[PDB]
């Protein structure tokens, strides 16, 4: 189980950072997180792994939820070669996307810091193969690698649509959907993180160049 | 039992006494009346079966088949009208009393006691059918056909004739409950062996098994859609039913006489569901998915085990229902189109959406989706084979896959992609093919509902 | 200059990389003629009956006819037992069988031979 | 609500919009900070990862390579 | 039928077939919802030998860190009551003989 | 709701802007009618860049073959107008 | 990690073996060694249905956390001193854990080294 | 309640703690089950003493249906029909009665797995060891004996299991 | 009786009602998505009762309410595990489930 | 897609085809508009220097390592417009278009609504039903005696004639039926 | 007509299921089972009134 996973989100991650098309991006993406839920499962931690649903689920919906608003503004355009500079145009879809980009990169204390940030730390602190720790290590990084592909091509530079612009995100139903997924990736893993009894037994002594490791590989 | 036997003599003469243009109105209703009155036998014992007299009984085996047979004889009669409307009134009142004789030979062969009394009329059976496809038949072939469905099951019930007189000169009864209580070992000599094979030979070859059912395909493209019906649905389960009876006498011999039948059954399921892959015929394609069944069913008689038996029962239920389904779902297409291949209409879905809903819950069924009974009886198979050898299951997943991709591509040629353009005489679907879909399709989410009705003896 | 690129069966080559249509000569051209007016035929043979106000019903295809045929029924007449023919039939038809049923009595005749001997853990057992 | 569409200019922004933005921002940024002022050892580490090399042997109970 | 033209006027669009044109022998196998015959950028047997080595490389990769693991240099968990014998099965009629942990 | 309905105004009106943004042609010189060799002087490589303009322009793609016909600014939004069934 | 560095490339039969650990009686170094104690008995750790993983040595705090977790169950950040010294008990045993290992290599490699030279003494 | 013996299907005497409130904040649960109560617990109960109230008035009773026992299978002749198929009747019925006895304890451990929590590897012993007697009683009477099973066929294998039995023992004396 | 079965059994069975309306004089009308959208919502409200009741106490369940079928020894019935992970898990869901409906209501709007 | 196909392409025309070809994969390398300006006034320039070539065998043999150099050097995922045939939307709306000949099934029912729409449907078919036979008349006469050579159909010429074959032309279905 | 929906649609499903578990499921044993609640130290039992000792004087490190 554990080598499946290591092999699973280090080759999805890889093929991400390549793709041009969103949902593309965004599919790997989900593949690769279950190969880390499936590392997760290999090293005997379940309820890390359950919470690393709850916490994915979030944000993963709300990043797809943009992807396809941006979809519906630019006339059903998937690629975003064709995707310009939508930081300005799309105020609140660029917020909720750089917010749910940040979580699935586990930035500290957003939603998927609680479950990504333990799952690292604990697949370092774990008499297990030295091949899938470095693949997760690798992918872990490639994770925000294709989360900067997705933010640089689609929000920032400049325009790159057809000259009819129709970019209009002021609808209620998907401002209000993408307002309570942004509030769930906001709250919910400290929410929840902080209801649930122990069912692990906690890493307290690490050394401080490996506690650091998640957070190194995500900026380097 | 004679008051399922004589309404369907009585059947006979009101059939021949009725206004030219009642025939089909009497004949439906009254066969719906003798469906509900035959819904009585289902209530079966647990220990010992229902013996009404020296001559017929009622076993928890038998009473699924018999209500399946006399519930699928109206469904034949409202399949069969529409084609059947430029035929003179004499030549119609013969079709029906076709179907009527072939309903009493199987009413009378699922409930008799004795193996000689089973032998003739699972003989007499093939007058009607054989009447029946050489003469209501639309192509040339179907001359061919009625050869090829004749000797085949003669050269293999000939046999078994002689080797049945036999054992009733060896034990000096022939009756099925003193059989079973009598039961003796068979011996390991060549003359047991012949035996063997003599009282199997016939059952296997009405399966059909794989490499003897070449009379199949034939049989059941050139029939007309009633003689399809009556032939995937009941008249393949009288191999079954009858290895399942005759099966107590022939231990501890199929403990070992078994390998070269069971070699063929999972080789030739997986080849006959490779070979639904590649059918330029739709009705050539449900034809082998009933051989693929069959051999699963094959497998399950012939492990010997409670569970195995179990899912056999279910699964010929739930094969009979499915087929006869699938054959007037593609009948319909026939009709309206006048040709047989898959390829030529396409698009189905967009012209007609509720018969595309019948399909896809045919083809959902026949891909055995739980809790469908269809999925109950393999997955009983399944686990009996398991226990039987670990290395099975890879067969038997094997098929599992090959399955489920002929059957979504058959829904996914007839009913999805763009409708021909040429193609312009496609009518809204009528209320009587939509009544026949739903007939089909209700009762097997009920049983569904139900299932220890239709889980035989071993339940 | 470049790599080059060698086709398969399962990955064709494309018509831009064919030296065959880079080198042409009349008679290609001829028959490029042939080729489009057989095409032209079929075309407005098909076109007449199909914009025809009063027909209803298929359009038979002769071609789909032909094609059918000979995938069923024209198969056996055109048989003939050859060497090649006689080993593959009895190939593909006998040697799965034969595996199958060696692998299997293999298993059943190890798992019997366990049995015998009383050890195969065969606790809770129940159902078979 | 009605936007028209505008042919090679910026789109037509409603202030509401701006607003929910800004605001959504600056709630994850201020909750980042008070966490991190609130909960800086979930990042940080909370004990001090001690050396080995420093423990003597008297605590770790070696002899001295004579008996 | 992937690699007919999409831009003609096909009689059967969805097919990429004419009336009357011969068929082909394996047309059910060609339909374009199966089996694709098209070319590709990268030639077959280079993919091939890309994937294969990539596979290969990976499993060989596997098996060596599965022999030369990873690890955090603590001693075994210790845990008191006799490993917690009457926890993991009991068997309480046995009197298992006992582990002992000493302090440091 | 979605795109508003095109209307053959719109669209010539849409492909007279392309047209006179190119650098090879001279907007008062310019035409619904003018012929792209014939009155602008124009090769078959400026032909294909125009064509490309009017793909990038409208968002969908003409093949070749009907490309290749297409030679004054009329025609161009003669098939779009068949293309989007545009009739008003 | 360099204990692995150490372990795989340098001289591994000086290096301790975490599945083969300890090698050496508990009693050899040491003069005399304390028993270690557990303060939560095993019926009450039944009661608490902790785990068969969490009732280690440190399983009385964590049967503490977990009351005062279920009594102040609406405020769910009031147990933080509970919290606090659960952490500090295990990080304690993981610092007992790393004491051990280390004991381990420090005998292995002395013993080794002392063979050794006894050996040479013994070949002049 | 008394619709079930509590022998055949025991329970432990369910020790629940009491509320020790710590927290001045009011407990949403209380409420929610306040809620519950007073909303949907009390027009259920009012329907169901309507409902008992009717069954009352109409008071009528079915009965266990007792059957005799009969001789076995070894007391019967070799070609005597009317024994055999009494002794046969009777044997399929007796298992039927041993299928339940083992559902019975099946039952009962599962419900012990779920009751316990995370002692139930310990605090479930019981339950597994009277489930692997019942299991082996079972495996020993019936397994085996295939489709076709018959009174016959259960005699001819306890005694072959007797003869091995017997000639283990045999064996084993003159060690 | 312990609210915590009648609600998280109540939780699933809601989610169905559309499911059976599918026939009626709804289905046919423009008002079934948000129809389907404020029954998943309640669903969500409803199930957050039990997920409370767990924080609280820790209270697991299983509920086997339908006996389907019973062969000789194996007994088949309709049962529901109520633990952790499920009275967790489908409260989430149901959140995403409601917030993707909505969203469903603009993104297919000319379905 | 509208005009008929020649037996053959001309050498000016697969040299057009190649130019827009690698055109179009040049600005899948080029994400950005103005390097894609750049590099295609390269390739412009690239492509007419070879422009006066009086040689045809040099002129066939410069594009046959014109197009190995386009195959080695393609996007392995060009831009592709949605509609196009191997864009995310090719044939999403083909499930909608219902032919017009279904409306002759429709209950008397449902065509009580809409009775001007079926009264126009009348008309049209009228038409086509008078128009026929001149249409049929007219391909007989203008066909060489050795069938057509191509798929092109002739246009109108008498007074009050339609195109011949134009019914099903004319009545496609829709772009967005639905 | 406001709030029907939170009738017709919560209030009576979880009438008929409260009624169905509570005088159905739970007329036979091991239906409806629930696992053992949690006991700590210095708790009291609600019906045998038992309360448990407390945990074994910690060694207070402090
Ligand atoms: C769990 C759900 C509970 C639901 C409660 C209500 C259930 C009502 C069931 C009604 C009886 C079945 C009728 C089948 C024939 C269709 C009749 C019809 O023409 O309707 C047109 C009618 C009008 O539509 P229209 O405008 O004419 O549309 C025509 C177009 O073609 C457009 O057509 P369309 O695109 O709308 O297609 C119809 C639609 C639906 O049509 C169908 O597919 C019907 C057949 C479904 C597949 C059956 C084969 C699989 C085996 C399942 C066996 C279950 C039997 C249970 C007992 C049933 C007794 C009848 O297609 C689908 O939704 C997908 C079908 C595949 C579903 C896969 C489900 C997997 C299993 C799920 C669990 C099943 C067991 C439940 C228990 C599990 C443990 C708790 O629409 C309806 O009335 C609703 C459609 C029915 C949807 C039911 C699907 C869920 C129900 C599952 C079985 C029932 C379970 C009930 C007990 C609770 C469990
Ligand atoms: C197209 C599909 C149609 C259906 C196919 C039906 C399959 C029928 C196959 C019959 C199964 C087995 C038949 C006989 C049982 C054993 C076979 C034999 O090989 O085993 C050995 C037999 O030994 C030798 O093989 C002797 C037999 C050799 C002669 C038989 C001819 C085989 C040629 C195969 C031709 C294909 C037959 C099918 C024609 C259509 C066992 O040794 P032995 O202990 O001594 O014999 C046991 C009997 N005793 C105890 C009385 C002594
Ligand atoms: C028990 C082991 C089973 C493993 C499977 C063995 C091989 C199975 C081969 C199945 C053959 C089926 C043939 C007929 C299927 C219908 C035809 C068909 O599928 O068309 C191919 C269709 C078109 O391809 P696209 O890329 O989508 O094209 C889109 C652009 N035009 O795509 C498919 O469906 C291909 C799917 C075939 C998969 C075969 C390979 C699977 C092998 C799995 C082995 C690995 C096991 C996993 C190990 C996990 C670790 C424990
Ligand atoms: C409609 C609204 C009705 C409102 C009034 C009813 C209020 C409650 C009335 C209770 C009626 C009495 C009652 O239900 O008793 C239970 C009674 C008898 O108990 P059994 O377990 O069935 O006995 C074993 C033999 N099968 O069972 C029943 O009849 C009710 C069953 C309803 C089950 C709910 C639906 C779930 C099943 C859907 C299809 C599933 C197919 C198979 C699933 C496989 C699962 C492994
Ligand atoms: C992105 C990676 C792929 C890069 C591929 C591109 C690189 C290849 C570029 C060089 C290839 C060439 O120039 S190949 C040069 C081929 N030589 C000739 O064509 C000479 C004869 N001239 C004509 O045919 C016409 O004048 C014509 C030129 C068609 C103009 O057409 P019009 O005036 O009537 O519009």
């Amino acid at each position: 189980t554990l080598c499946l996973g290591a092999i699973t989100t280090l080759f999805t991650a890889l093929c991400a950072i390549t793709q041009n098309d969103i949902k593309k991006i965004v599919a790997f993406s989900t593949s690769s997180q279950l190969g880390l839920m499936m590392v997760t499962i290999g090293i005997n931690q379940p309820h890390l792994a359950f919470l690393h649903i709850c916490m994915h689920a979030f944000f993963k919906a709300m990043l797809f939820m943009c992807s396809g608003s941006i979809i519906h503004s630019l006339n059903d355009e998937q690629d975003i070669r064709k995707m310009g500079g939508l930081y300005k145009a799309m105020p609140f879809t660029t917020t909720a996307l750089i917010i749910g980009s940040l979580a699935l990169t586990g930035m500290p204390y957003l939603t998927g810091f609680y479950s990504k940030d333990l799952i690292i730390e604990a697949v370092n602190m774990s008499y297990t193969n030295a091949w899938a720790l470095l693949m997760t290590l690798i992918a872990t990084s490639l994770t925000a690698a294709y989360s900067t592909r997705i933010i640089f091509f689609a929000f920032l530079g400049k325009p790159r649509f057809p000259p009819l612009v129709l970019i209009n995100e002021n609808n209620p139903l998907l401002i209000n959907s993408i307002k309570r997924l942004l509030i769930g990736s906001i709250f919910a893993g400290f929410i929840i993180s902080n209801n649930i009894p122990p069912m692990t037994v906690p890493n307290t002594t690490m050394p401080l160049y490996m506690k650091m490791t998640a957070l190194i590989v995500t900026i380097m | 039992m004679l008051k399922i036997i004589i309404p369907t003599t009585m059947l006979l003469p009101m059939t021949w006494m009725s206004k030219h243009n009642m025939i089909w109105i009497n004949a439906t209703v009254h066969s719906l009346l003798i469906s509900l009155i035959s819904l009585s036998l289902l209530n079966q014992l647990g220990e010992n079966s229902l013996n009404f007299s020296l001559t017929f009984f009622s076993d928890s085996l038998s009473a699924p088949l018999l209500v399946l047979t006399t519930w699928l004889l109206p469904l034949m009669l409202m399949a069969s009208q529409s084609h059947l409307s430029k035929e003179t009134t004499t030549r119609k009142k013969l079709y029906i009393t076709m179907l009527i004789l072939l309903q009493l030979f199987l009413i009378m062969t699922f409930t008799a006691t004795e193996l000689i009394l089973f032998y003739i009329l699972f003989e007499a059976t093939l007058v009607p059918t054989l009447i029946i496809i050489t003469r209501w038949g639309n192509q040339t072939e179907r001359l061919n056909a009625g050869l090829y469905f004749l000797f085949y099951t003669l050269a293999g019930s000939l046999p078994l004739l002689v080797a049945l007189v036999y054992i009733q000169n060896t034990t000096g009864s022939l009756n099925f409950l003193i059989i079973h209580y009598w039961s003796h070992p068979l011996s390991n000599s060549w003359s047991n062996i012949f035996m063997w094979l003599a009282c199997i030979m016939a059952f296997m070859v009405k399966m059909p098994l794989y490499g003897l059912h070449l009379w199949l395909p034939k049989a059941h493209v050139e029939a007309p859609i009633a003689g399809s019906m009556v032939l995937a649905a009941v008249l393949l389960k009288l191999g079954g039913y009858g290895m399942m009876r005759i099966t107590t006498i022939l231990n501890p011999l199929t403990n070992y006489m078994a390998y070269p039948f069971l070699m063929l059954s999972m080789w030739g399921m997986i080849m006959t569901s490779s070979i639904c892959l590649r059918q330029t015929d739709l009705k050539s394609l449900i034809a082998y998915s009933s051989v693929s069944h069959m051999a699963l069913v094959i497998v399950a008689i012939m492990i010997q085990t409670p569970w195995s038996f179990m899912g056999a029962t279910a699964l010929m239920i739930a094969h009979g229902l499915t087929s006869s389904m699938l054959f007037c779902l593609a009948n319909t297409n026939y009709e309206r189109v006048h040709s047989r291949t898959m390829i030529l209409a396409r698009g189905l879905q967009t012209l007609l959406p509720l018969m595309a809903t019948w399909w896809l819950v045919a083809s959902l069924t026949n891909l055995a989706l739980p809790p469908s009974i269809n999925l109950i009886g393999e997955l009983f198979i399944i686990t009996a084979s398991f226990s039987w050898s670990n290395i099975t299951i890879i067969l038997m997943g094997m098929n599992m896959m090959i399955t489920a991709l002929y059957s979504l591509y058959m829904l996914i040629t007839t009913q999805r992609g763009k409708y021909t353009h040429h193609i312009n005489n496609i009518k809204p679907s009528f209320t009587r093919e939509n009544a026949l879909m739903a007939l089909h399709i209700l009762p097997l989410l009920l049983l569904t509902l139900n299932p220890k009705m239709i889980l035989g003896p071993l339940y | 200059s470049f790599p080059k690129y060698k086709p398969s069966r399962l990955a064709t080559l494309p018509a831009t990389l064919d030296p065959a249509e880079y080198d042409i000569s009349p008679e290609t051209r001829k028959a490029q003629a042939e080729r489009l007016a057989i095409r032209s035929r079929l075309k407005r043979e098909y076109l007449l009956q199909y914009n025809d106000p009063n027909r209803l019903g298929v359009i038979e295809d002769p071609a789909l006819i032909r094609w059918t045929y000979a995938r069923s029924a024209n198969i056996y007449p055109n048989f003939r037992p050859t060497p090649k023919t006689s080993l593959l039939g009895a190939l593909f038809g006998i040697g799965p069988l034969f595996f199958w049923y060696y692998v299997f009595k293999t298993d059943r005749d190890k798992k019997e031979k366990l049995i015998q001997e009383g050890k195969l853990d065969q606790t809770f057992n129940i159902s078979y | 609500v009605h936007i028209e569409p505008r042919y090679r200019q910026f789109p037509q922004l409603t202030r509401s919009q701006l607003i929910q933005a800004e605001f959504f921002s600056a709630t994850m940024w201020f909750w980042i900070l008070w966490r991190f002022w609130h909960d800086s050892d979930a990042v940080l580490g909370h004990f001090p990862y001690p050396d080995p090399s420093q423990w003597t042997d008297e605590e770790l109970g070696i002899l001295p390579d004579d008996e | 039928q992937q690699e007919r033209d999409p831009w003609y006027d096909w009689d059967h669009p969805d097919l990429r077939l004419n009336w009357g044109e011969p068929i082909h022998w394996d047309l059910d196998m060609y339909i374009r919802n199966r089996v694709d015959t098209s070319p590709t950028p990268v030639s077959w047997n280079t993919m091939c030998k890309h994937l294969f080595g990539f596979v290969a490389f990976m499993l060989f990769m596997f098996w060596v860190g599965e022999i030369y693991p990873s690890y955090q240099p603590v001693g075994p968990k210790q845990y008191p009551y006799n490993d917690l014998y009457l926890e993991r099965g009991g068997d309480p009629t046995k009197e298992p003989e006992p582990v002992v942990h000493y302090e440091i | 709701s979605d795109a508003p309905p095109l209307t053959l105004e719109a669209i010539k009106d849409r492909v007279l802007y392309v047209l006179k943004l190119y650098d090879k042609i001279d907007p008062e010189k310019l035409s619904v009618n003018s012929h792209f060799m014939k009155d602008l002087g124009l090769d078959s490589l400026d032909q294909v860049e125009i064509i490309m303009a009017m793909e990038d322009e409208f968002g969908f793609e003409i093949p070749d073959i009907d490309a290749e016909k297409l030679m004054c600014p009329q025609e161009i939004v003669d098939y779009i107008a068949d293309k989007k069934d545009v009739y008003e | 990690g360099a204990h692995l560095a150490r372990r795989y490339l340098g001289d591994a039969s000086k290096e301790p073996d975490p599945l083969r650990m300890p090698t050496f009686p508990p009693d050899y170094g040491f003069p005399e060694r304390k028993e270690r104690e557990m303060v939560a008995t095993q019926q009450e750790m039944n009661d608490a249905q902790l785990m068969l993983q969490q009732r280690d040595y440190c399983a009385h705090y964590l049967i503490q956390l977990l009351k005062c977790k279920r009594d102040s169950f609406p405020n769910f950040l009031a147990c933080k001193h509970e919290q606090h010294d659960w952490d500090y008990c295990e990080h304690l045993d993981y610092v007992k854990r790393m004491k051990e290992f280390e004991r381990e290599r420090r005998l292995l490699q002395r013993k080794k080294r002392r063979e050794q030279r006894e050996a040479e003494m013994a070949r002049g | 309640p008394d619709s079930w013996d509590k022998d055949v299907y025991p329970e432990p005497p369910r020790r629940t703690p009491a509320p020790a409130p710590q927290t001045s904040l009011p407990n949403p649960v209380t409420y929610l089950t306040k809620i519950f109560d007073l909303l949907v617990d009390r027009p259920v109960t009012l329907a169901r003493e309507f409902i008992e109230q009717q069954h009352a008035k109409n008071r009528y009773y079915y009965y266990h249906r007792e059957f005799r026992r009969v001789p076995d299978i070894t007391e019967c002749e070799e070609k005597d029909i009317l024994c055999m198929f009494e002794a046969e009747m009777q044997w399929r019925r007796d298992y039927k009665v041993d299928q339940e006895i083992v559902n019975i304890i099946q039952e009962r451990l599962k419900a012990c797995q779920q009751r316990e929590g995370e002692s139930y590897r310990q605090n479930c012993a019981k339950e597994l060891e009277q489930f692997t007697q019942v299991s082996k009683a079972f495996q020993d009477r019936y397994s085996d004996l295939g489709a076709h099973y018959s009174a016959r066929k259960c005699l001819a294998k306890q005694k072959q299991r007797m003869l091995a039995e017997r000639k283990a023992a045999k064996e084993a004396a003159a060690a | 009786m312990n609210p915590f079965a009648s609600l998280t059994l109540t939780t699933l069975t809601i989610l169905t009602i559309p499911i059976m309306m599918s026939n009626s004089n709804i289905y046919k009308t423009n008002l079934y998505p948000n129809y389907v959208k404020t029954t998943v919502s309640y669903a969500f409200t409803l199930s957050l009762v039990p997920l409370l009741m767990f924080m609280h106490t820790g209270q697991e369940m299983i509920i086997s309410n339908w006996h389907w079928m019973t062969l000789q020894t194996v007994e088949l019935s309709l049962s529901f595990k109520m633990d952790y992970f499920s009275v967790m898990f489908i409260p989430v869901a149901l959140f995403v489930t409601w917030s993707i409906m909505e969203f469903s209501m603009w993104y297919m709007h000319s379905d | 897609a509208f005009s008929a196909p020649a037996a053959y392409l001309t050498h000016q025309q697969k040299v057009l085809r190649l130019y827009k070809r690698a055109l179009r994969h040049l600005e899948s390398w080029c994400v950005h508009r103005d390097k894609y300006r750049y590099f295609a006034c390269l390739m412009r320039a690239r492509f007419d220097e070879h422009k006066n070539e009086k040689d045809m065998v040099k002129a066939t043999q410069l594009l046959r390592q014109a197009e190995e150099e386009f195959w080695y050097g393609q996007h392995p995922q060009p831009y592709i417009f949605p509609e196009s045939p191997g864009g995310t939307s090719y044939e999403r709306y083909e499930c909608y278009k219902v032919p017009e000949w279904c409306l002759d099934d429709w209950h008397p029912s449902e065509k009580a609504m809409y009775p001007d729409y079926f009264a126009k449907r009348e008309q049209w078919k009228r038409l086509r039903r008078e128009s026929w036979e001149r249409e049929v008349k007219q391909l007989q006469e203008e066909t060489p005696p050795g069938g057509p050579r191509t798929e092109a159909l002739p246009p109108a010429r008498k007074e009050g004639d339609l195109p011949p074959l134009w019914w099903h032309i004319v009545t496609r279905p829709r772009e967005r039926p639905m | 007509r406001h709030s029907i929906f939170a009738v017709t649609h919560v209030l009576i499903p979880v009438w008929i299921i409260h009624y169905y578990l509570k005088y159905h499921v739970t007329a036979k044993p091991y239906t409806v089972v629930e696992r053992k609640p949690r006991i700590f130290p210095g708790d009291t039992i609600l019906e045998t009134g038992e309360v448990i000792p407390l945990m074994k004087e910690f060694p207070d490190q402090h």
